[PDB]
RNA sequence: AGCUACCAUCUGUGGGAUUAUGACUGAACGCCUCUAAGUCAGAAUCCCGCCCAGGCGGAACGAUACGGCAGCGCCGCGGAGCCUCGGUUGGCCUCGGAUAGCCGGUCCCCCGCCGGGGUCCGGUGCGGAGUGCCCUUCGUCCUGGGAAACGGGGCGCGGCCGGAGAGGCGGCCGCCCCCUCGCCCGUCACGCACCGCACGUUCGUGGGGAACCUGGCGCUAAACCAUUCGUAGACGACCUGCU
RNA sequence: CAUAGCGACGUCGCUUUUUGAUCCUUCGAUGUCGGCUCUUCCUAUCAUUGUGAAGCAGAAUUCACCAAGCGUUGGAUUGUU
RNA sequence: GGAUGAACCGAACGCCGGGUUAAGGCGCCCGAUGCCGACGCUCAUCAGACCCCAGAAAAGGUGUUGGUUGAUAUAGACAGCA
């Protein structure tokens, strides 16, 4: 059933907190609610962090538990995650969310003109396909 | 204290296969098919064996109350595997002092008539669960054989017969009449 | 302090709104729970209390003292002229209950039946159902009626027939017919609709409704007695003669 | 005593100099208090129960916060204490996992209040010490001593229940 | 908002849902709640039934006709709960109560309209998985409601007509996705604009 | 050609449990549910518009039955995004649960 | 005659969840266990039925005003208005649902060309996404390029279907008439540019009440009193009758 | 045979159906016993529905649970409860 | 403010605007937690919800949680199978 497990080297996503929107890696686990978290290449020094602000990703790193930041930094650099993360649908969905939020009034106007034309052509094609599929008369 | 993981793995014989849909277990064996869901228990069900059919159940972060359900499911699965390959046969013995108990089996062994329990003219009509077959054995003088796939249904059906033949307003220690379950055997003795 | 000796209370609490009945006919309030297995049959019928008498009959109750004997039994004679069906109502099963889906009436309503709708038949010009019946012959009305039938056939769950008793056959001063909804039981909605259709403007004898030596229920309004004291209204205990403010009352 | 985010304080105090002992011996205690004001208040309360001291008869020569030596290392703390239940005094030994010493004492105050309804004024910590994993005795702690530890988060309850307050799609929990 | 808010009561907690709705109707917002039989109540069924049976016993000993009118319909049970949370003895409360409509099942005024859901009052999120809950529909049926049977059959009809409507909408959506492939040369210009501005990932 | 103002709801006057300060009122601007979001609406101008039986003047327009009461937003009430407003005359209690416009006239941006 | 008496006669009821309790399977506690999860039986208890009344609660149906000016309804959004009541300032036309799982798509089977099963393909911090989607309003004149050209718009006609839980709603044909206009990017200018000011912009031809004119289709009734009856009754009310 | 059924020596409560204790309301007045009638409520259940236990063989009986729906009388004496 | 209350908690008072608190509160009535609050405990077939305060005891639980003491266990525990 489950596919994403809290474990040493698992890459998590910080939904909220002081470091919201960053990628982190788990070093060790404590008290079933927090963990030792240290994402060196995302500018997050080692600190405790609760699981309620962790979303498990699909990337797991390979280093022993309670390792130093140097090994984690090499583990994050070798077999890099930054390029891998930004290529996923998850990152670009966040990226698209950012640019949508900061879209300006003029940029809103251009999209509305773009949305107006694109929808009309597509709806015309759907109408074209509807009558194309309307040529059905079979026993 | 919350235990991280309390797993328990059962083994499925190769002659029977199990298909899992969510928390619903489908058991398909030589003696029939058995379905039972476990939506009321929050567990994780995994099929380990592509080769020998190991079935594993997992519970994450449970307290002492809910780790008991882990093996409760495992016993249920073993009962399902037992039923679809061996089947459950219950033997009930009718005991009496002066009024011999008369038992008549109705259609397909799904209905049982008890005539002269304690010498009263009332006629007891106890209906078995669907899929449970009852019969009068030829093995002994007073024996009723209940064969079915589910131990849940069979033992419930047998207990209904026993509870029906209950003495009232008498010393139950002295008045020993009534049909009682003797043994909980199997079929085909494999 | 409790009462010294406990006694059963006076008068049932199941008929507490001891008021004049809002109706005079007496409505059914419960029809038999229909099953599709039985054939099409009716459930209710109207009669008039002519009086009472007694009979002599043989008893066939084994083990009783009157077995194979002669007894007398008081009986009631209720005149039951055949009914005439004039309309059909189907009901739909809402989550709020039942509501009248649609009503279809029949042509050629009897004059005595039309009197029910008129409080003053004398001064009236007898105008009811004159324009309604005009749809029974035109192209549009008959086409409309079939849609109502099929809509009742696909939507309603129970259908009922309206019948009026032929008051001209009766020796009473009243000439106004009595209308009552009668549930149609025993079959599919389509079959009972077809049967109700074939019995429109027909006479339904009581033999097609009831039979010999069967148990039925009677619905009606008891004899009026007007204002009455608690000694008769509730059958309470009378007070002694030495009472000052009267003895046909309730003390506490 | 109140609570909050407790800090470790190194408190050193001694009696006032008198013409029987020119330099009375100095004493050191570790006090866990929300602030040094409470730490100095609890220090007099603790030396009073052990020695024949007084706030007016002595003075405190040092009161400094104790920084954790390795706040980036996971360590198990064994805490010995005494506390007053409703029907007597009992000694206890509780083990918690935390990064800092002050955090572990903070956990113990929350746990004693939650489990035994013990207020902070009745809890009396006597020794906190970091111990090895193999010497731990509580099975709750021991389940975390796994070099290949792995578990999922099964039932992620929605937390932003009012953002939005109204919507059309029911939330998902499996992740 | 200014439109009529419609909330589906399936898998919702009674008190949790009523509090949110009662605030809404005081804010001049018309709220309609359908499928009140699907509202769940925390606590096991027998204890919940005992709670309502005690409520049944509360009647005016002098004249029960003036006593607390015990409503048995699930819509009315939810309706009475909201009345408790509102100052119904005032003109404002009555006006607030008049902005609330409750229904059992989904009537045709709202069968063709999409239903909102309150996450903050949902059984799946505000109740622990191992906790026992009861169904208002079953509770109403066992206390005196007489329309549990007809509602189930009527709701069976609505689901079938909804599924056929849904599958037609899938075919339109399936048609649209293939249609977007055909209009690709002349659409990519506008699509790329959306890519630059967030929409249409 | 557009709404041109933010929808707000006249929730009620600022009050204790058993006291009522009718000179100031509490509003709920649509889409504003957090205290930090209210910063944009601090100092903005809000108006209550209603109708009446008699005709009234209209600045640069024909007389009509349209009346209006002016005010502005002073501060945010609570954490849930509610705001306080002071009007030239205290809001009548019949306006509770009705639309209040937010005019955006004192634009700080 | 009426009234009347266990002082005469008749009649008086079915179902469900369940308590106590007895059990099934089964852990906790590689044993047992009625219990923790899950099941069964179970009552003068409880609730419902049956019965009694019927909401400031709904439904269906009938007839709806004269032989004289005489009212009224429906169709016209037909015109001109008068008085009153105010709110509002784009819409979403819908699966079922589970949360220790889902969503979509595709190939084989059976279910009568479509559903549902099983292989396979994808997604899953929901993007075939309500944090969403659609429309999006300054208007016109030259004026090109793309979109289209099986196109749109008719308070334009006749017909068909679906929708009954409150269907008062939605959809589709055949005929006629308009523009080849509206969609996007460009060229070209014009409009009171009313000189900084607020209630502007919408639903909207809002709802309700009289009332003038104006066309067509129309219909010609009941209630109550009085009287009568007595299946009724203090009076009321109720049951009734009257070329 | 401690606990089928009982509970000495001790000990903790419950009830306001007794009698006490107090005097807070009523002294410009709340009609003071008992009986008759009549209604409702409570259970600490006498009997009835369903159960468990007994030194319950049956019968009769006792203890206990769910339980107040129904039932709990006719007379002599005395103003009497 | 304690729903309500001559004594309790705060605080004593000319008439007003603005701001800030006390005691107490912040699901709805009803102003405020519509915080992605923290840690745990607890299921009640009469739960529990705050000084006065408006209701409970002694005594039991193999329900669950924590802790103390003692003991057994790879020189093999414990339980099942002779
Ligand atoms: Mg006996
Ligand atoms: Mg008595
Ligand atoms: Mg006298
Ligand atoms: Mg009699
Ligand atoms: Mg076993
Ligand atoms: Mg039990
Ligand atoms: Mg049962
Ligand atoms: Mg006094
Ligand atoms: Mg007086
Ligand atoms: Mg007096
Ligand atoms: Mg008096
Ligand atoms: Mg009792
Ligand atoms: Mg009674
Ligand atoms: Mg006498
Ligand atoms: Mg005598
Ligand atoms: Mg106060
Ligand atoms: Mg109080
Ligand atoms: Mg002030
Ligand atoms: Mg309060
Ligand atoms: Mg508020």
């Amino acid at each position: 059933v489950f596919r994403r497990f809290v474990e040493v080297g698992r890459v998590a996503y910080v939904s909220f907190g002081p470091h919201a929107g960053k990628l982190v890696a788990i070093v060790d686990v404590i008290d079933q609610n927090r963990a030792l978290v240290d994402g060196p290449c995302t500018q997050v020094r080692r600190q405790a962090m609760p699981f309620k602000c962790m979303q498990l990703t699909d990337f797991i790193l390979k280093f022993p538990h309670s390792a130093h930041q140097k090994y984690v930094r090499q583990a994050w650099q070798k077999a890099d995650i930054n390029t891998k993360w930004a290529a996923t649908r998850w990152a670009k969905k966040i990226e698209a969310r950012e640019r949508k939020a900061k879209m300006t009034d003029f940029d809103r106007f251009k999209v509305m003109k773009a949305k107006k034309m694109r929808n009309r052509i597509i709806k015309n094609e759907v109408k074209k396909l509807q009558k194309a599929a309307l040529l059905k008369a079979s026993p | 204290m919350k235990t991280i993981l309390s797993n328990q793995t059962v083994d499925i014989p190769e002659n029977v296969d199990i298909t899992l849909k969510g928390r619903t277990v489908i058991v398909k064996g030589p003696r029939g098919t058995l379905r039972r869901d476990f939506n009321h228990i929050n567990v994780e069900l995994s099929l380990l064996g592509k080769k020998k059919k190991r079935l594993r159940v997992d519970k994450w972060w449970g307290n002492r109350k809910e780790l008991a359900t882990v093996r409760t499911i495992c016993s249920h699965v073993q009962n399902m595997i037992k039923g679809v390959t061996l089947g459950f046969r219950y033997k009930m013995r009718s005991v009496y002092a002066h009024f011999p108990i008369n038992v008549v089996i109705q259609e397909n062994g799904s209905l049982v008539e008890i005539r002269n329990f304690l010498g009263e003219k009332y006629i007891r009509r106890v209906r078995m669960r669907p899929g449970v077959a009852c019969s009068v054995s030829q093995a002994q003088k007073d024996e009723l054989i209940l064969e079915g796939n589910d131990i849940e249904l069979v033992s419930n059906s047998a207990a209904l017969i026993q509870q029906a033949t209950t003495v009232k307003n008498k010393d139950i220690r002295k008045f020993l009449d009534g049909i009682y379950v003797s043994e909980k055997g199997t079929v085909q003795q494999a | 302090s409790h009462r010294k000796f406990s006694a059963p209370r006076h008068g049932s609490l199941g008929f507490l709104p001891r008021k004049r009945s809002s109706r005079h006919r007496g409505k059914v309030k419960s029809f038999p729970k229909d099953d599709p297995s039985k054939p099409v049959h009716l459930t209710a019928f109207l009669g008039y209390k002519a009086g009472m008498t007694h009979i002599v009959r043989e008893v066939d109750r084994p083990g009783s003292k009157v077995n194979k004997k002669e007894v007398v039994e008081a009986v009631t004679i209720v005149e039951t002229p055949p009914m005439v069906v004039v309309g059909i109502v189907g009901y739909v099963e809402t989550p709020r209950g039942l509501r009248t889906f649609k009503t279809v009436f029949a042509e050629h309503i009897s004059d005595e039946c039309k009197r029910r709708f008129y409080k003053n038949w004398h001064k009236s010009k007898k105008k009811a159902f004159t324009k309604y019946c005009k749809k029974w012959q035109d192209e549009d009305g008959k086409k409309q009626l079939e849609k109502d039938f099929s809509s009742m056939k696909k939507y309603c769950q129970v259908i009922r027939v309206i019948a009026h008793t032929q008051m001209r056959l009766l020796p009473l001063r009243q000439k106004k017919a009595h209308l009552m909804e009668i549930q149609v039981n025993g079959g599919t909605v389509a079959e009972k609709l077809d049967w109700a259709r074939e019995r429109l403007e027909q006479q339904v004898p009581v033999n097609q409704v009831f039979g010999q030596d069967e148990m039925i229920d009677v619905i009606g309004v008891t004899k009026g007695k007007g204002y009455k004291g608690v000694t008769s209204r509730w059958h309470t205990k009378k007070l002694p003669r030495k009472t000052h403010r009267g003895l046909r009352k309730v003390a506490c | 005593k109140a609570s909050g985010t407790l800090r470790e304080y190194k408190v050193v105090g001694r009696c006032l100099p008198t013409p029987k002992c020119h330099t009375p011996p100095l004493y050191r205690m570790r006090i866990f208090a929300p602030n040094h004001v409470v730490a100095k208040s609890r220090f007099w309360y603790f030396v009073s129960q052990l020695k024949k001291m007084k706030k007016s008869s002595g003075e405190i020569v040092y009161c400094g916060q104790v920084f954790e030596k390795s706040p980036l290392r996971v360590k198990n703390f064994g805490i010995w204490l005494r506390y007053d239940s409703r029907s007597g005094t009992h000694n206890m030994y509780r083990e918690y996992r935390d990064l800092t010493t002050a955090g572990a004492v903070t956990q113990c105050y929350r746990d004693m209040g939650a489990r035994h309804r013990a207020r902070a004024h009745s809890i009396q910590i006597m020794k906190v010490e970091e111990i090895a994993a193999s010497k731990c005795r509580r099975p709750a702690v021991k389940q975390f001593h796994d070099s290949k530890i792995k578990f999922p988060l099964p039932h992620r309850v929605l937390r932003r229940q009012h953002k939005p307050r109204f919507t059309t799609k029911r939330p998902n929990t499996f992740f | 908002e200014v439109q009529v808010l419609v909330l589906d009561g399936r898998g919702h907690l009674l008190g949790r849902l009523a509090a949110i709705v009662a605030k809404q109707v005081l804010l001049g917002r018309k709220v309609v709640v359908v499928r009140c039989e699907g509202i769940n109540i925390s606590g096991n069924f027998y204890r919940n039934k005992l709670k309502y049976l005690a409520f049944l016993r509360k009647r005016m000993n002098t004249n029960p006709s003036r006593g607390p009118y015990h409503f048995r319909a699930p819509s009315r049970i939810f309706w009475r709960t909201v009345r408790g949370m509102l100052p119904h003895k005032t003109k404002r409360g009555q006006a607030a109560l008049d902005r609330l409509k409750v229904f059992d099942g989904i009537p045709p005024p709202y069968d063709k309209k999409k239903r909102m859901v309150v996450p903050a009052a949902l059984k799946v999120v505000r109740l622990k998985p191992t906790r026992k809950f009861a169904y208002l529909g079953r509770l109403a049926h066992e206390v005196g409601w007489k329309y549990q049977a007809v509602t189930a059959t009527l709701e069976e009809k609505r689901k079938e007509k909804a599924k056929i409507h849904y599958r037609k909408k899938k075919q339109l959506m399936r048609l649209r996705k293939q249609a977007e492939k055909n209009v690709e040369k002349k659409i990519d210009k506008y699509t790329e604009v959306l890519k630059t501005h967030g929409l249409l990932v | 050609s557009g709404r041109l103002w933010s929808k707000a709801i006249f929730a009620g006057y600022k009050r204790g449990l058993r006291n009522q300060r009718e000179h100031t009122a509490l509003l709920k601007i649509e889409g504003v549910y957090a205290r930090d979001e209210t910063e944009f609406y601090l100092g903005k101008r809000c108006a209550y518009v209603y109708k009446a039986k008699n005709n009234t003047v209209t600045p640069g327009g024909k007389p009509n039955k349209t009346r209006v009461i002016w005010g502005k937003v002073t501060r945010a009430h609570g954490n849930s995004g509610m705001v306080r407003a002071k009007f030239r005359s205290n809001l009548p209690a019949k306006a509770i649960g009705h639309r209040i416009r937010v005019m955006l006239y004192p634009s700080r941006i």
